[PDB]
């Protein structure tokens, strides 16, 4: 499992793979690991699948409940605090074998400068959170390879297309180096999933663009 | 004697309802339209309960605000319990009726409120909108065309009955409702709609320049 | 009969309010100004609830002191729960209205208090200050210009209405409020302001030589 | 124990064996492991027998109770959520030796296209659920052999008869490779049990058809 | 009717206060002086609450003994909670006012007590002593010069007002208080002082040969 | 009206006290002497509370028996809590006053009892014995010479006042008490003493041939 | 992690580094470890990050709550008692791997002599507190090296500038001797953070002065 | 840590050292270990510092609370009982590593003979107390050496000065034989602390007298 997120001038882009394994046996081929929490926020959780889906559905319900009750949406710090509390509450279950690690991406509409409005937040198993300032982050078992690839490929990002290409390349490198991460499937036609957040909101990326980018990358590497 | 107590409580509730403003809910081709006369921009009488459910109230603000909060809690807990598509307005109306009956029976002072619950169809489907009216004592009724609550409703009801037209447009329905309520500019007006054409959430407010353009 | 009980309780609350002093809250260019006639230097009627929220009360001291403490508790717990910027005065006003309604309904003796909540904008932003008035029975209202509570408010209200000027200065507003209240030196005067120009905390008192200089 | 389920154009078919063992000793020869929960849903549970029967009877009662209370049946997602909650609640008893793993088959009447209305859902020991998209699934100790047989025999399925024959063949292969799975008994006359769900509802398959199919398969293999 | 109940309870409390003895608290250069007319040597009306806080009461002994014990408990728990220097007399007065109001509102029989709390400055500091008076209904007031409670206080109050002198000595203040109370030898007299010049604890009693020497 | 309820309860308690027998407690050189008129040899009115504390009661037997048991429990728990020498009669009197006040205020029927607590000095010490009297409503008083409770006490009080002699002997005090009570052989007499000369426990009864010899 | 605090005639100065590590892997480069609790008090916590932030936010909220409730701020001893209670309450969590150790610096406005109004308080894992009388203190894993450097460099302190230079030098020595402490970064431009408390209150030190001092120290050592 | 107490005709004298250690590392140099509980009683606690300060502050508050409530001070036996209860309540925390052992000195004003009015009470870890009758007692890790020194030096005690000199000599011997006990510091000027209780109350001894006595003892030993 590997989920990447990065910033471009105008917003953020988040991408994730589709492989689910049970030890060394492949169990799932088209799992979706990226969710749209609200109009300007996306979350990606790694670890036990059931805990991840439960956390995602609970977080979405809590945000919607607050928005309906108070008539106004929460600020970014409030959402970070709620997610940190949810993560901290699972420490006892995080031990003994039910662990979930989230990653958050968002667009701040209250920021003075619209260009620097994209935010990426990472979390730890004890509930501590950190706001990234380097422009990219990765979570999962193949996060080190993806981070090392982005460290070299980040100079090419100029807009959304460049960032999406860099994210796909990082996922490809992570799948190349890790056996628990699923690479592109050309026999079946399964590709990673991406979400792009900008001033107009959060939109899912169509699969044709990702397929074209993956084919171009595969041709380049060959 | 129980008779005298019930009569006195009913009279108190009737006076409290009668000394309030008027709220009108209509059904048009696009869904449900709520119109109320409210000068304040911070206190609201029309709200959203769930994806396709809308709530309207007449009476004391602090009395139906608690009911609205309770209804939202019930809907979110049921949606997480089973599914989002297993929540309907009839269950909310029944819960409101039970709560109002219990309050009218046990509490020292009855609530001076009148409630209306509206529901529209899901996206990509054809179905008649449903309107339920709940009174202070717990009685629940189903209204096919329109609901008028609060104040002196007889002239408004007569005007709406004489002027109601099925499958009307948004502007025509808004003008008809405004004329019925008059018998009212940008200020002292609260207008909301349940848009059946919206994908997931149907409730939306019409305020500002758009309201004047449509008026 | 419930009618007689409610009438007697309302009359008791009205007498208790009428036999009290007067508190006046005004809105000027710099924010909100609270003026009260209080000789004691140890017991205060104007207080701060949060960073940009201010509280004023008229009536029995031991009755609204508890309300002030409860409001501070609610604000601090909510600020730690979500964030400091997610706390607004409308929530505090709603909580106060619910508490006052419950006290007036259930408690043996109703509270003889009148409450006012004021809120200003955050630093570096432009927004109209908000003033909410809460009565003993739980009614909540929004006032755009000024609030006058306690004692005989009709002459003070008339004087303020005839003399109110928007976007006034601090000295002019203070003099106008003092003239309206007279119809009062360093002693027997309590003056507080919510400074919208302050970075984080806006509440500050003006007492001593500065008050005489501004008077 | 092996329970198989598969999709055909028009609906679903589920099949199961009849052997019950206590270690290496044979204890039961005609156990029924497939239940009809309601008019359009079937469930098959593997593991401890008592837990399986308790889970089945409880699930049926809960569905009927909701239908009677609300005057309208639950949607498919609601049933999946209820089953997942029931499975998740037994985690503590799943450890230390009381484990039950279910498999769900159903027909969705609210689907726009009646042809693609059959659904197969699998579950894990932690309560996570997955909706199959390949067309077949198997549960139990002999599930791997049955899945590998269906992977090769799925190209022949055209209608209900073809699917039933494929399911019987998969069960036969699973019994051939696993000693905890019961094969056809010709001395006694005991055969696996099957349920077919289509637009008209869920119907139990008569034993004569299954006996004929098993005899044909045995003759073919000989 | 609530009015009749409140009036009857107030009348009962007034009679209970009126049929009691008189206690007088004065402020002099050395601090605060308490003088009461009490023949018994085992039951006391003047006590110490904390390092620089003193308590006086008029009314039924078994009624204010419980209040005194509760005040000591509050002070010791707060002192251990934060610090010894974070305890002031205003908090004790507020707690007493809340307790008395709750008793007067809820209990079947109101308490027939009148309480006075006195506070002096810390060692090595200059500050005016503070005197707070608490009544049966929960009202709290601040007195700058003197407090007279119990019995017919009008002649004593008039004599003290005509004879009060600021920055007086101990002997002169004692003689003035005795003369005011007369309008009284070693027996039937209870005299206590809060010595602001003492390092840590300020409360001390003057009884025996010293009282006669100072009389 | 609270006044009528309090008056009726006080009248009931007064009648209950008035229709009872008389108990007399005197102070002599050897300590404290209790004399009561009681024919029964199984039910006793004079008891011991602690090492140097004695208890006397007048009224209904089953009403003050519970009070006596509670006092013994308090004394033993306090003695084990801190020490045996830290227990005094004033604390017991205060506890009795609080209990009697609570019973008179809250219970449906007030207790018809009159209590007396006596304390003497420790071994090898010189100190005046202390006598405390507690009434039904919770009032507590200190008596220096003698206590007379129950029945018509005016003639007995007058006789004791005219005939009281300080530092009297045991026989003279017993004869004086008997003469005062008459205005009575071995039977229908209960005599107890608190012997200040005893090492640890001071309470002892005088019955049988010794009582006749001393009579 | 290393946090230093020292006294100069007129007030106190506190400084801290910016490195966060997870074992031998570097996780954070610009972490802030020094907080301004109120107008005259600063706190620095070492250990688990999440516990430290939670402790800091809780302490600030408690102080503000008391100030608003009573209308008067707490005395120094009261603040010390509250912090000691907060530390003592975490003993059970301090064991098994959630440990936080604070250090407090402050200016007493009720002191008779304004020159000797700076106070430094240290704490232990059981909740015991000590008031320093030597003029300096350090907390963290590199505290011994910093203390040994200050023991020799304390004779040069005369005013705020001298104290700040000494604090930066002590942090530099601690980073030189310890690998879990972050030194100055000239490639990226990240420097330690400092807070100065005097009779006018507590003020954050601008980064330009610290950069100049660090460059001067580096030039001197070269 | 070593605290000594002894009797002289007229009253009692108690003395204690100032060293605090964390294993073999010196942590504190001027710790005060002797407290004045009330006008006629002094207490000295050895063990964990935080537990000792908590016990002392609690004991003082309890004594003052009783005195204010009842209008009369407790007797000596009552104070002993309260201290024994407080010690007994910490048995569970005394195990596993939070141990505090007190020593009590006092003057009885109710005694018939004013000369023999000084009392010394020792306690054990289970809450048992003993009243000394030999005239001296010591507590701490160096108590054996101090007791053996007093056993030989007790014949010289005649008044308060003699007793104070003997106590200082015993502390010096304990520091000579034990490394966890702090001796006199002449470079810094830190000396043990003493309290003298007599018919006029309990008074702290000024440091000049103790410095003179320590210098005389050091000169004698040289
Ligand atoms: C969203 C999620 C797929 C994340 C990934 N985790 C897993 O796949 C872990 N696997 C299971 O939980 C699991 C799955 C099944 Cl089908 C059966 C049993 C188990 Cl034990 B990842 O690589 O970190
Ligand atoms: C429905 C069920 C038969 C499923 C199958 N499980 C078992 O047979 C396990 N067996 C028992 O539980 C059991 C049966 C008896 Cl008669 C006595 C003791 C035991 Cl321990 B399967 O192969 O997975
Ligand atoms: C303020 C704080 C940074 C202090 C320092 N502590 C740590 O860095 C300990 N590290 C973590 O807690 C931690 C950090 C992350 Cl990103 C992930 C996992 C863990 Cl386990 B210090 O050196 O003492
Ligand atoms: C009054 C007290 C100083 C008595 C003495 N005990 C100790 O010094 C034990 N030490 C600590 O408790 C301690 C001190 C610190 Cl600074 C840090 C950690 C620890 Cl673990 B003694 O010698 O018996």
């Amino acid at each position: 499992t590997t989920i990447v997120a990065l910033k471009y001038p105008g917003g953020v882009v988040m991408a994730g793979d589709r492989r689910s394994t049970q030890g060394n046996m492949i169990s799932g081929r088209d799992v979706r690991k990226v969710y749209i929490t609200d109009d300007y926020t996306a979350t990606g959780i790694a670890g036990t699948a059931a805990v991840a889906v439960e956390f995602a559905r609970l977080y979405a319900v809590e945000l919607e409940h607050y928005e309906k009750l108070e008539g106004v949406p929460l600020t970014f710090a409030g959402k970070i605090n709620r997610l940190a509390i949810m993560v901290r509450g699972n420490l006892a279950a995080a031990m003994q074998g039910l662990l979930a690690l989230p990653l958050l991406a968002g667009y701040d509409i209250h920021a003075s400068d619209p260009q620097s409005a994209g935010r990426i937040v990472s979390f730890d198993a004890a509930g501590g959170w950190n706001i990234e300032e380097e422009g990219y982050q990765a979570v999962g078992s193949g996060s080190l390879f993806a981070k090392s690839s982005m460290k070299k490929l980040y100079s090419q990002v100029t807009d959304g297309d460049s960032g999406l290409r860099v994210a796909v390349e990082a996922l490809y490198d992570a799948a190349d180096d890790d056996s628990a991460t699923g690479g592109p499937d050309l026999v079946r036609g399964i590709f990673p999933t991406a979400v792009i957040i900008d001033a107009d909101g959060a939109v899912d990326v169509p699969e044709s663009r990702i397929a074209e980018l993956a084919r171009a990358i595969i041709e380049s590497r060959s | 004697s129980p008779e005298q107590a019930m009569r006195e409580r009913s009279e108190l509730a009737r006076k409290g309802i009668a000394r309030a403003k008027s709220v009108v809910a209509l059904a048009y081709a696009g869904g449900v339209l709520f119109v109320a006369e409210n000068p304040s921009r911070s206190l609201q009488k029309i709200s959203e309960l769930y994806d396709r459910v809308g709530f309207a109230a007449a009476g004391k603000f602090n009395e139906f605000d608690n009911l609205r909060r309770g209804g939202i809690q019930f809907a979110d807990t049921r949606g997480y319990a089973y599914d989002r598509r297993d929540v309907t307005g009839r269950q909310l109306a029944n819960v409101y009726a039970q709560t109002l009956g219990t309050i009218f029976t046990e509490q020292a002072k009855p609530y001076e409120v009148e409630l209306c619950v509206a529901e529209v169809a899901h996206y990509g489907e054809t179905k008649r909108p449903e309107l339920y009216r709940i009174t202070y004592d717990g009685s629940i009724a189903d209204e096919p065309h329109f609901v008028v609550m609060g104040g002196t409703t007889e002239p408004i009801a007569n005007a709406l009955k004489e002027s109601y037209a099925e499958n009307a447009s948004l502007t025509d329905a808004l003008r008809i409702a405004v004329a019925a309520l008059r018998a009212l500019g940008v200020a002292s007006l609260e207008v909301a709609v349940l848009d059946a054409n919206r994908p997931r959430r149907a409730f939306r407010r019409i305020t500002g320049s758009a309201l004047q353009a449509l008026l």
